[PDB]
RNA sequence: ACGGAAGGGCACCACCAGGAGUGGAGCCUGCGGCUUAAUUUGACCAACACGGGGAAACUCACCAGGUCCAGACACAAUAAGGAUUGACAGAUUGAGAGCUCUUUCUUGAUUUUGUGGGUGGUGGUGCAUGGCCGUUCUUAGUUGGUGGAGUGAUUUGUCUGCUUAAUUGCGAUAACGAACGAGACCUUAACCUACUAAAUAGGGUUGCUGGCACUUGCCGGUUGACUCUUCUUAGAGGGACUAUCGGUUUCAAGCCGAUGGAAGUUUGAGGCAAUAACAGGUCUGUGAUGCCCUUAGACGUUCUGGGCCGCACGCGCGCUACACUGACGGAGCCAGCGAGUACAACCUUGGCCGAGAGGUCUGGGUAAUCUUGUGAAACUCCGUCGUGCUGGGGAUAGAGCAUUGUAAUUAUUGCUCUUCAACGAGGAAUUCCUAGUAAGCGCAAGUCAUCAGCUUGCGUUGAUUACGUCCCUGCCCUUUGUACACACC
């Protein structure tokens, strides 16, 4: 594991470049707003949030 | 939904490098001049400091506290 | 983990002098917050804590939020080799 | 000395509406009751923020989607004040939920 | 429960009248199959543009390989004459990896190797499970307390009728009073010359200015001054409850028709949405998680590269078309939902240059202020083309210029030229739909660095045909028959 070789990918950009902060997972991420969670955590913690049911 | 296959390896070994376990380098290091002054052997260490000794190689004199830093001819 | 024995005992005095530590989660990055450590075996130094009894760990959206015990505290003082009269800022009662 | 017109401009925010419309009814009544112009509390159009998600994790099921969302009310005011009062009035009767702010106009 | 049994009601996930189509074509996209080292995987009305799954690195799950340990803690064991770590240069490695080696150095009790023990796991098990949503089931249906009937399984209340979209009511009643569901309720859409206000929205007057007609009229500009709030905003509220009337109705529940109105389908569209249940899906969202599996050449984690996008074939969403209601030129020039740069780097006006994509320099905008009046498309008007697989159609194909990206080859994407294929309204079948509706038309947002044919929402141009029936496909309840109860599979 080479200081300069392990992680030595860039991760400034894509997929892998942001969590998910609740879960750490990457896919069914939400970015709007800069929730930067996933699509089922925000399903339940949006009623926290200030998120309500209306239309 | 799946069985894994056994990871069969068409590779021999690789071990661990194991370190030299030295016995009493400070000898190898040292030249005592009977029961007074010491000297050191084959350089000391500009790039370091004094004391720490360098590596002999070949037409070349290396480091190892700041080892990229000093490998020169000598 | 190896840690160089000055970062491991500058990791413990800045736990002492807090309290508590965070140390987000994100592994392999080079420079952990505040401390100037890397973030990996101040996790790892924390963990061996918590294995001894002296730190309590609750981990809470990828955040490793630490506690002292007063015993870890107690041998941290040890570690630090402090006078024994010396207490964490937390221990130092924040009255409002 | 601080008799300079100081122009100060407020401006409001909450998720929710009553806060922030009984914050503003304290903020204009200390004003008329401290002799101050003022410029009405203007309404701003409540700025709404939807997210539409999947409701089921994994995607089976039949497609149904729904949309939360908040509607948040600005509605900035400002007046044609003096410092000491108005700023006392800036600092005093603030209840949680409604942020606000201050902008001197300088 | 079922019935090719009966009865009375319902539904464009049924039909009728039709509209639009899909199925024929090329493209895209997802399955299966085949192939492959890998084409990682899970769904088979309620799977298939779904897992937000628009995978170039990551995402990662598969494959060829290289690293590392992110093996806490306890004990033993070595061991300070060194547990060990790290290492330039070369061999070797894809590598500028001390991976391994040659050597030598450096490092010092954090370690190392054995025993437990614990972590980690997009490993397995949704037929162990929680949570989650989907479906049964957009219908109107559930349930208990005393009370009556039965020895009991249970039943009555939950019903003969009429009525409603409704177990909704009028009622009748061994039933009585109660609870959930429906409604009620909330969001949105509409109406407020009534109120409150406004240089982050508008309008009038009036300055100062531009052009024309010259009569003082228009059209303009202008952080000037004053004033106003109809338009735009958003608070308080107001407004409709079937109101009024005429029919019809054991005259009750209501249903129909006209007027008034903004609105007279529950005013339109929605959101929540009962009991019971499914071996429905999801361990691949989770540091939700039991068990089992693995835990050092690893199923951990990371790094390089490959694939998930391959091709004899079939199938599902969609796209562009088959042209004259057209295509191509000009000219006209109207929106509405959004979003937007911070610990970083978005929306980008304008002035430049370039044919274009584009780049360039200054700007504004953390937001009714700027992008923006998003000057969008279809459409509108004037021309060219002229029934020709033709100027329809634009796939498949060479070359170039750029742009995002560490990296575009297996073509990311854009632009320029050239090539112009298949295609003649599409068999059996089958989908969706009753008013701002279908259909056409785009725009904004998610994904996003770059990428949409997807998707959510938005607005624009805006209809033909019903306003009914159980004939097909189902659903409600009642009656009935059954050898069914894993219930006509
Ligand atoms: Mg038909
Ligand atoms: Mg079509
Ligand atoms: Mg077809
Ligand atoms: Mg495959
Ligand atoms: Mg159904
Ligand atoms: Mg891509
Ligand atoms: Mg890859
Ligand atoms: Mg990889
Ligand atoms: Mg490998
Ligand atoms: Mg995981
Ligand atoms: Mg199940
Ligand atoms: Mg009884
Ligand atoms: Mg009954
Ligand atoms: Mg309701
Ligand atoms: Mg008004
Ligand atoms: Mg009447
Ligand atoms: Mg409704
Ligand atoms: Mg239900
Ligand atoms: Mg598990
Ligand atoms: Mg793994
Ligand atoms: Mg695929
Ligand atoms: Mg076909
Ligand atoms: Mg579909
Ligand atoms: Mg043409
Ligand atoms: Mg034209
Ligand atoms: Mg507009
Ligand atoms: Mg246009
Ligand atoms: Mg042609
Ligand atoms: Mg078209
Ligand atoms: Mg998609
Ligand atoms: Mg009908
Ligand atoms: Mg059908
Ligand atoms: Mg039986
Ligand atoms: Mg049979
Ligand atoms: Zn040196």
């Amino acid at each position: 594991a080479h200081e300069n070789v392990w992680y030595s990918h860039p991760r400034k950009f894509g997929k892998g470049s942001r969590q998910c902060r609740i879960s750490g997972s990457h896919s069914g991420l939400i970015r709007k707003y800069g929730l930067n969670i996933d699509r089922q955590s925000f399903r339940e913690k949006a009623n926290d949030i200030g998120f309500y049911k209306y239309r | 939904g799946k069985k894994r296959k056994k990871k069969v390896y068409t590779t021999p070994k690789k071990i661990r490098h194991k370190h030299k376990k030295v016995k009493l380098a400070v000898l190898n290091y040292y030249k005592v001049d009977d029961e007074g002054k010491v000297a050191k052997l084959r350089k000391e260490c500009p790039n370091c400091g004094p004391g720490i000794f360098l590596a002999n190689h070949g037409d070349r004199f290396y480091c190892g506290k700041c080892h990229s830093t000093f490998a020169t001819q000598k | 983990m190896l840690i160089p024995k000055e970062d491991r005992k500058k990791i413990y005095q800045h736990l002492f002098q807090e309290g508590v530590l965070v140390a987000k989660k994100d592994f392999n990055q080079p420079k952990h917050e505040e401390i100037d450590t890397k973030n990996l075996f101040v996790i790892k130094a924390l963990q061996s804590l918590t294995s001894k009894g002296f730190v309590k760990t609750q981990f809470s959206w990828q955040y490793y939020y630490y506690t002292l015990t007063e015993e870890g505290v107690v041998y941290l003082r040890e570690y630090l080799n402090l006078p024994e009269h010396i207490f964490p800022a937390t221990y130092l009662a924040g009255q409002s | 000395q601080e008799v300079v017109i100081h122009k100060i401009r407020i401006n409001l925010t909450s998720t929710k509406v009553k806060q922030l419309e009984n914050v503003s009814a304290n903020i204009i009544k200390n004003a008329e009751t401290f002799k101050l112009v003022k410029k009405g509390p203007v309404r701003l159009p409540t700025k709404v923020l939807k997210i539409s998600t999947r409701k089921t994790p994994n995607g089976e099921g039949s497609k149904t989607w729904d949309t939360y969302e908040m509607r948040i009310h600005k509605r900035y005011i400002d007046l044609e004040a003096p410092a000491h009062i108005v700023k006392r009035i800036t600092q005093i009767t603030i209840e949680p939920g409604v942020d606000v702010e201050v902008i001197i106009a300088a």
